[PDB]
């Protein structure tokens, strides 16, 4: 069970103030004033069926970069040394009520005054704010939320995802409970596992983080490649009909063919991707957020320090001197990877494989291509209003667009089985 | 679809599956598609009958 | 009959006529003791206190613990038989020697 | 998850109830019933009756 | 009756088994083995010719 | 053999109050842990035992009984309401956690109490009821600052009386606050009580001597002492996140035990 | 005592789940629809006894 | 419920929803753009005293049984997961007007 | 028939078409859509006693 409750805020990509500005937190309130928006998200993503977009959002990693720029602009106001939460401003926004309700309007006294100037990379603790000691149901539910944008900003690359696999997490609830889920995708699994943590936080050892757990592992596991239809994790998988497109979709199922053998014990790691083009990736995100909305009480393992930044070190819950390895991948590289693996085992052939390769060389093609070109545009804007700054998508480089750790991450991945 | 007519659905749904027999307007754009997207592409098949 | 969970049955109806008068522990807090016999009817049903007879205090529960004793101990016991001939009829066998 | 009372709840133990009288109501009535006793006994209200 | 059970549904097929499953999870899966088939034998004789 | 205190308590009340107590024999003697046992048993009397899962619900017993002649004089020695039916409520398990995610669902406006040292039988919090003392006037004192005020003068006479090489039963006698806080204003008596409480933790001494036995008139003084006009002079003030202690304190009762109690570097 | 199927199944829609605060909005709005008039409220009260 | 406290007794119960002239904040507004809310009925106390008085069960009970005959019936409605959206409706609709 | 094995209790029976070198859609049979492992059939106590 988790005993430390604290987290990171976003750091400025270059720029000289949080990289978010009035029309931007304007469109993120537009339909509602609560800053956590977790259900917002998903009912914009809708469901990872297709490519969103928009003007002000180009994809959906977008979106969640904004959502974690407005969180850490926003939440230094409470949390100076007065703890006084309704005298200052944010980009003409004040919070409604003690208790972190909403963001309306400033009054203009307050408009008249000047506004906060916010700073990157800060360490906060929740115990601090009064409120959020005095009532620990409000700060077991906003803590999900803080912790996946937690995940999001400790490093610079995509999110962090857990994989655990232990033979002894299984029970007779958690056999009737996923039993249910025989025909729905991992979007819509998602959805209904993230809206019940919402409406309840999970104990240490609840069927329901037990069954997250198993879900994860089982989307990991298919993801690499080592679960498949002919050789299931006590008949159960996941299946994607169209490998490498750019809008995927995976699909719960069960088999009678045959069952792997698994090793007595308990196992675990961290997974992250490293290419630009995970913005436009649902799944990657929605796991990211299941491993947050966990993060609630259930003590996750430490990350080893030499695998973040110097100002991500030594984190009283996250990181410490001695922990588990980050291990980062590339999807144009994975999908080799899974096509590699399953033409080993033997169902899968030459002229799929080549099939599967080119689609996906196509998709990473039009992602890299999009990419591009938004940063550019972005990069001009900044360049022509020297006030208000601001970044639509989290800022990359050139050199993550080639293959890193995939191998050995693809390798420790089949080797948690 | 369902529905008293359905010569007319089967003609305004699919452009592509039109010939091309002169130089008209309406036959070059036709002629100017690909001829792989149409009709169903995927399919969630979980149950045998 | 063939069901499978039919012990568990057995023991269940007994445990459902004795609220109030003896107490047995059970795992989650969702199903109590009143919960019907009927309704065990898979093998992901089984309590722990009918797996492990330990948990069974002789003291709070004392006929409950003979109950649980007879049915682990003198329940029938399956058996084998051959029949038909192979050599020259076949078999249809499917899960079993033919 | 949680409704108030605005008395004493205390669960039973069987299921074949019986007459009881340690009660918190129970208390009050005989506690009204012997004040009554004791007005009727003061010695300024006896001599009439 | 003859093969009107293999007409329910997606008629194309390679092979016929049949499978039980555990509690704990292990499946049996029992694959006959095909002798042969002397019409179609025959039928791809006459392919030939 | 060991004996179950719960169940000694519990048989001696019975036997005395007359009721059905046969039953409570077979449970004398412990057989793995006197909670478990207790939990175990599922269906008992039910008026000194309730199971909410895996935390056993246990009435609090008079601690002081009055004889005929008392009559609330100055000189007559202070209760503190622990002679009334039902005080207080205490709540046993095995860890803080488990017990703090069980007050998510349950009520505690009156307040919930702490001995974060060695408590009486193990993991325990206290909650009041809605009784009070009236024996101190003109003030009347609720159940949580009366047992308050009682550790904390227990605690200053501990802390006057105290010699290096002689033991004593608690290193920290006094009783703290954990849940409750939005009910408790800002000038009120439980929040200069709790002041008072950590101040005679970190070991402060009162100026004026304090009797041996107290007295009513004794209690009112200081009562009156309390709510008097002035201000906090110390750098102390009382949190509900834990016990804080002040680097040179003579106290080493953070030492002595495992959680509650966090000493602070930078207050001197 | 209650009981569902245990199989694989076709996918079914039954949406009733929603948040705490639109339970709360809903009985504020209702609890501001009754105000100060008993007769409103009375009928409640003869359904419960 | 307060017992004999009476500095903890309820006075007012009131709900907002308006704002005032220039507030904003609904936490700086909500003490004096509020309605009162709350209203007394009265009973009689003869009946109340007549049923304190005699009460009685059937000769020969046992609660878990008549509970488990009197329950049944109650729980085959589904209003409640009919006013589940109900309220999600109207909360869509305020949100949509402002 | 197992006993009193709960790990060895057979759960589920389906049919398969496919070759075990493929991989096709989970088009599972109608049988294992029971939540025993067969058609119920239900007895009466009385007569069997």
């Amino acid at each position: 069970a988790r005993a430390a409750f604290l987290f990171k805020t976003v750091g400025f990509g270059g720029l000289q103030n949080v990289p978010i500005n009035d029309e931007l937190s304007s469109h993120l309130l537009r339909a509602g004033n609560s800053p956590w928006q977790l259900t917002q998200f998903l009912d914009w993503i809708s469901l990872g069926r297709g490519l969103a977009t928009s003007a002000l959002v180009p994809t959906a990693g977008s979106r969640y970069y904004q959502m974690s720029c407005l969180l850490s602009g926003t939440l230094q106001i409470p949390f100076r040394p007065n703890h006084r939460w309704g005298d200052i401003r944010f980009l003409r926004l004040v919070w409604s009520a003690p208790t972190l309700d909403g963001l309306v309007v400033a009054p203009p006294q307050v408009l008249a005054q000047p506004a906060l100037q916010a700073q990157a990379d800060r360490v906060y603790d929740c115990d601090d704010y009064p409120f959020l000691a005095r009532d620990p149901r409000f700060k077991h539910r906003v803590y999900q939320q803080l912790s996946a944008v937690t995940l999001l900003n400790l490093t610079g690359f995509g999110p962090i995802s857990y994989v655990r696999v232990d033979e002894d997490m299984w029970s007779g609830d958690v056999n009737q409970l996923l039993m249910n889920y025989f025909g729905h995708t991992f979007a819509e699994i998602a959805y209904t596992l993230c809206q019940a943590s919402a409406n309840r936080p999970w104990e240490y050892d609840g069927t329901y983080a037990r069954m997250t757990q198993i879900v994860l592992s089982l989307f990991w596991l298919s993801y690499v490649g080592v679960i498949h239809q002919q050789n299931t994790y006590r008949t159960f998988y996941f299946q994607c009909n169209r490998r490498g497109d750019a809008a995927e979709v995976w699909i719960l199922s069960c088999s009678l063919n045959h069952s792997a053998q698994i090793r007595p014990g308990n196992r675990s790691l961290f997974v992250m991707p490293t290419s630009p083009d995970w913005n436009m990736d649902v799944n990657l995100i929605l796991s990211s957020t299941l491993t947050g909305c966990l993060c609630s009480g259930s003590q996750l393992p430490l990350i080893d320090n030499n695998s973040v930044p110097a100002v991500s070190r030594n984190i009283h819950g996250w990181t410490g001197r001695a922990g588990n390895q980050l291990h980062g991948f590339q999807v144009r590289r994975m999908v080799t990877e899974f096509c590699d693996r399953l033409r080993r085992d033997g169902v899968m052939t030459q002229a799929q494989q080549n099939q599967v390769e080119a689609l996906a060389d196509q998709t990473q093609q039009f992602k890299r291509d999009k990419l591009e070109t938004w940063a550019r545009e972005d990069d001009q804007y900044n360049q022509a209003h020297p006030n208000s700054t601001m970044f639509r998508t989290k800022p990359f480089t050139n050199a993550q667009w080639g293959r890193g750790n995939t191998g050995a991450t693809s390798a420790a991945i089949a080797a948690l089985i | 679809l369902p529905g008293p007519d359905a010569e007319k659905w089967y003609s305004i749904m699919y452009p592509t599956r039109m010939g091309t027999p002169n130089v008209s307007k309406i036959c070059n754009f036709v002629a100017s598609c690909v001829r792989n997207r149409v009709g169903r592409f995927d399919r969630a098949q979980m149950m045998n009958g | 009959t063939t069901d499978p969970c039919a012990p568990v049955k057995a023991f269940m109806t007994l445990a459902n006529m004795m609220v109030g008068f003896e107490t047995i522990p059970m795992d989650n807090q969702i199903y109590t003791q009143s919960r019907r016999a009927s309704a065990f009817s898979t093998p992901h049903t089984w309590p722990r206190c009918f797996m492990n007879i330990q948990l069974i205090s002789p003291i709070d529960a004392p006929i409950l613990r003979q109950w649980a004793e007879i049915i682990h101990r003198y329940w029938p016991n399956p058996s084998q038989i051959r029949y038909g001939a192979p050599n020259v009829f076949g078999s249809a066998n499917l899960f079993t020697p033919p | 998850e949680v409704l108030l009372l605005p008395i004493d709840h205390q669960p039973a133990n069987v299921t074949t109830p019986t007459l009881d009288f340690t009660n918190e109501l129970t208390n009050w009535r005989a506690r009204v019933c012997e004040l009554m006793k004791n007005l009727v006994d003061n010695q300024r209200y006896q001599p009439g009756w | 009756m003859l093969l009107e059970p293999l007409l329910s549904g997606d008629p194309r097929m390679t092979q016929l088994a049949i499978q039980y499953q555990q509690y704990n999870g292990r499946t049996f899966n029992i694959i006959p083995e095909m002798p042969g088939s002397v019409i179609a034998d025959c039928v791809q004789l006459t392919a030939e010719v | 053999e060991h004996v179950n205190v719960f169940v000694a308590n519990a048989l001696v009340g019975a036997f005395l109050s007359n009721q059905a107590f046969y039953d409570l024999l077979p449970l004398l003697i412990i057989n793995d842990t006197m909670i478990g046992d207790l939990l175990g048993t599922g269906a008992s009397l039910s008026q000194f035992f309730q199971s909410h899962g895996d935390v056993l619900e246990v009435a609090a017993g008079r601690k002081y009984l009055q004889m005929e002649n008392y009559s609330n004089d100055d000189d007559d020695p202070p209760l503190f309401a622990k002679d009334l039916s039902d005080y207080a409520k205490a709540f046993y398990s095995d860890t803080y956690e488990v017990l703090d995610r069980f007050f998510w669902t349950h009520d505690s406006s009156a307040g919930v109490l702490v001995h974060y040292d060695k408590p009486t039988n193990g993991h325990h919090y206290l909650l009041g009821t809605l009784t009070q003392m009236v024996s101190a006037p003109p003030y009347i004192i609720n159940a949580t600052d009366a047992m308050l005020l009682e550790s904390c003068l227990e605690q200053f006479s501990a802390n006057v009386r105290a010699r290096p090489a002689q033991p004593v039963t608690r290193l920290d006698q006094c009783y703290h606050l954990r849940w409750g806080a939005q009910y408790v204003g800002e000038d009120s008596l439980t929040y200069r009580l709790g002041v008072l409480s950590l101040l005679a933790t970190n070991g402060y001494q009162l100026a004026r001597p304090i009797p041996r036995q107290l007295t009513n008139r004794w209690l009112s003084s200081f009562v009156s002492q309390i709510m008097s006009d002035g201000v906090n002079e110390t750098p102390l003030w009382p949190q509900e996140r834990y016990v804080q202690i002040a680097y040179d304190s003579p106290s080493v009762v953070d030492g002595a035990t495992q959680y509650g109690y966090v000493r602070k570097n930078q207050l001197r | 005592t209650v009981t569902s199927p245990y199989a694989p199944s076709v996918n079914r829609l039954m949406p009733y789940r929603i948040s705490n605060a639109e339970r709360q909005i809903s009985q504020i709005i209702r609890i501001m629809n009754i105000g100060n008039n008993a007769t409103v409220i009375q009928p409640v009260l003869q359904d419960i006894s | 419920y307060v017992r004999l406290d009476r500095d903890r007794v309820p006075t007012m119960v009131g709900v907002t929803r308006q704002s005032r002239d220039t507030i904003t904040q609904p936490a700086l507004s909500l003490s004096t753009t509020n309605t009162t809310v709350g209203v007394p009925l009265a009973l009689d106390a003869r009946a109340i005293t007549v049923a304190l008085l005699s009460g009685k069960y059937p000769p020969d009970l046992v609660t878990n049984v008549w509970y488990a005959d009197a329950i049944y019936p109650m729980y085959a409605d589904t209003e409640v997961f009919s006013n589940l959206q109900r309220d999600m409706i109207t909360c869509e609709a305020v949100q949509t007007l402002v």
